[PDB]
């Protein structure tokens, strides 16, 4: 029965400005577009158009320093390597002028870990390897 | 209690020559006769009380066992759970069949054969049939008005006269709903002994459908203060005695009766 | 008591693109219309017409590959084989010039096996069988 | 304690189009209306009118053949029978003009049963029972 | 501790247009009124104001037979019998005007009970006893 | 280790309208504000100020009479004494011109408690004590 | 509304019997979903659900456990308003 293979989710590897970012525990990112959908004079059937693009991120993870409340709203690129050990090929993505969308100084509740959430957006993207 | 079951045995079977006590007969005894020898006294928990074992050998004069049987079936009938009375003592009490001996027992040095039947009576330390529990005591009562059975509350009494019903309480829980109310939930466990058994399933039956239909319960009959059903279930499998058959759970609020003083006369006086 | 049979949601046999998707493992789609409601004068109930269709899909499954996200934003096909068992009557369905609403270039968490989840829109489709 | 019953929900009889349905396991159906509030200019009571009905209806099943993506948005008849068992006093519902709003061409997950779901609305109906 | 009483829910005795409910379960109804929010022109607080009011109801309970199917959008009243067994004062409350919002044709799922639910409006009330 | 205490919610005694209510459960009110944020002309940062303020409050409890169905959207005080027992400091407050948002007439199931639901607004406070 | 766990055993010497008996028993009770309670009708007992242990014993526990539930309405047969007058004042 030959062989098949999960991306285990602890395998990825976040640089976050050049520097490893190793608390992390999610990474989301996608890339929006808007649909402009057109409806034409005489087919009755809605037509779709590439439109404009629009990145969006967003991660969690534990808080070890005050890293992205210094970070501030600056631009700043993230790596993310997905590392599959079955077979090496790691897909690794590149984002390009990630901006926080709001700065998490402060989210502590008082018998649980300290987790910093993150949210913000991207203009673009390189898939520097698959 | 032994004078109560060889006075019963006796007066009510006729085949009987005599019923003794454990090393009394001689070889001169004309069978069959009965031994009554008495067992243990055991705690048996809240409800049962203490437990006595009773057990009633018949002896026969080994022509064959089949009047040993029918010596048996008599016993059997005789005493289970028909209310005896003790007139020695003056107190009474009610024989539950439980089972027999090992096996059928030949003894050939006094050319007999032997069985030992085996009894046993409730609650014998038990001697008030009263409660403090004023739920208990609410639906003792009521169980009696409907039914017309007898109803002993706390815990069974050795004199039970079936078929009757007990209505002891297993679980208490309070609760300070609010600052002037508080919540008082009782599960109630109720039984229905009876020789009969479609007698058993037809007052549970009923109870049932009595405390369904009419859904809350006269605390007294002052009528204040009543009791409202929440649920009530019936596992028929429960044991008659130990368990009973019939859980109901009951609720009630009651309010703090905080009467403090009165503002009778106020008065007040000006500045500027 | 005569045999029926449930089609198995397991027989499902997704090409994307004249390749066949091996991980894909929940698939939705629609094709929805316009209501286009309209009061007339003398008639209490409302009448609705078919109005433009506009087509709308969903898939899950399990991260393999970078498929999607070098995918982009292109034209491509879907096709859609549930075959069943009982009998072999497989409805095959056909999805034409799918696009992508948005590409999932990032979606994993440390604990987890890394899920991909894509949706968009498709121009129309054609029933190859049933 | 005299007789009471339950129109238990597995007595329904759904017959879409003429041909009887045997695989639906829910049914609901509406007939709405526009309240039109009317706020009188002395009385302060606000006062509701009849306004304009609206049917909208919804189906839940197994699939087993490819009936409603076939069907697309034609009009459509559903005739609803829910016996009574104890007493034989079937309630009969028939709908007119049903018109689905989506057809479910696809919807199935990979270790469970592919259920259909349909909605729609419907210009009218017929209580021919009760 | 003196005798308190709550109002168990199953004393609840509804009379639909004049003919007694048997099979509903839960009844709801509110008198709703537009708060009419004024901020004055010198004074910070905001002040509020009766405006006009508006009733609203809901029922659920089994279905037994068509009775709110035949009803259809029909003006009728509701009279709801609220009775305390440990002191016997039945709070009782009339509304009227009361108009279905929409008529529950067909509300079934195959493995359950067939339940009814209606929601409404009521021009008014009379408190008949308390 | 120095005691601490919480104020337990079942030290909570309301007075409505001058007499005690006994059956409630829960309240709740607070004072809000518009915030009217104001973007300055030359600085980066939003500006917030009072605004106007605005009450609302909210019951929940037991029913035991008609009381509130009574009292209808008339304007009413209501009083609020949080008592602490390790300490004898009660908290009081006061909710000035309070009205009801609407009368709950009718709120019954068939086998709970017949729990009322208050909701309102209140013109203004005053701290009583603390 | 009253609900019953009813338990039901099959006791035969031949074991593939019993499989056969519990087996039309349990189709039998599911297609027919109710039961009546009577000749006279005016009464049914609504399957719920039929499940089959067989490994149970068949003579203590019973293989086939089936719960039945039935509504039942109170027989409220009170007076009538059989006679009703009015007067007049102003």
């Amino acid at each position: 029965i030959e062989e098949a293979s999960f991306l285990n989710g602890s395998d990825v590897v976040i640089l976050i400005d050049g520097v490893e970012e190793l608390y992390m525990e999610e990474i989301k990112a996608d890339f929006e577009q808007d649909e402009q959908s057109i409806k034409l004079l005489g087919c009755q059937n809605e037509i779709s158009r590439v439109g404009t693009t629009k990145g969006s991120f967003s991660l969690n993870g534990y808080k070890t320093d005050s890293k992205f409340a210094k970070l501030g709203f600056r631009s700043f690129e993230i790596i993310y390597n997905l590392s599959n050990s079955e077979t090496l090929g790691y897909e690794s993505i590149r984002l390009k002028n990630c901006r926080l969308k709001k700065l998490p100084l402060i989210n502590s509740k008082a018998g649980e870990i300290v987790k910093i959430e993150v949210e913000g957006s991207f203009r673009g993207y390189d898939l520097l390897n698959e | 209690m032994r004078a109560g079951i060889r006075k019963a045995l006796i007066d009510n079977i006729k085949e009987l020559k005599g019923c003794y006590e454990p090393n009394v007969p001689n070889k001169d005894t004309k069978k069959p006769y009965m031994v009554v020898v008495q067992g243990q006294d055991n705690d048996h928990g809240e409800t049962i009380g203490f437990e006595r074992s009773i057990e009633v050998w018949i002896y026969e004069g080994r022509t064959t066992f089949k009047k040993l049987d029918k010596l048996t079936k008599q016993v059997v009938e005789v005493l289970d759970m028909n209310t005896i009375v003790d007139e020695s003592e003056n107190e009474a009490f009610t024989c539950i069949y439980k089972g027999t001996s090992e096996n059928d027992i030949v003894v050939e040095e006094w050319d007999a054969i032997a069985r030992g039947i085996r009894f046993s009576v409730i609650a014998l330390e038990d001697k008030e049939d009263t409660t403090n529990d004023r739920w208990v005591e609410a639906l003792s009562r009521h169980t009696k008005d409907l039914l017309e059975i007898e109803s002993y509350k706390d815990n069974w009494k050795k004199n039970f006269i079936a078929p009757c019903a007990l209505w002891r309480t297993t679980h208490i829980e309070n609760k300070r709903i609010n600052y002037h109310l508080i919540e008082i939930t009782k599960t109630m466990k109720c039984h229905v002994v009876s020789k009969n058994k479609d007698e058993i399933v037809k007052l549970l039956e009923t109870l049932e459908t009595s405390l369904i239909i009419d859904k809350r319960v006269r605390l007294r009959e002052d009528k204040n203060m009543y009791l409202t059903l929440v649920s009530v279930v019936e596992d028929r499998e429960s044991d008659m005695f130990t368990t009973g058959q019939l859980t109901a759970v009951f609720k009630m609020i009651g309010k703090i009766k905080r009467e403090g003083p009165t503002m009778d006369k106020i008065y007040g006086n000006g500045n500027l």
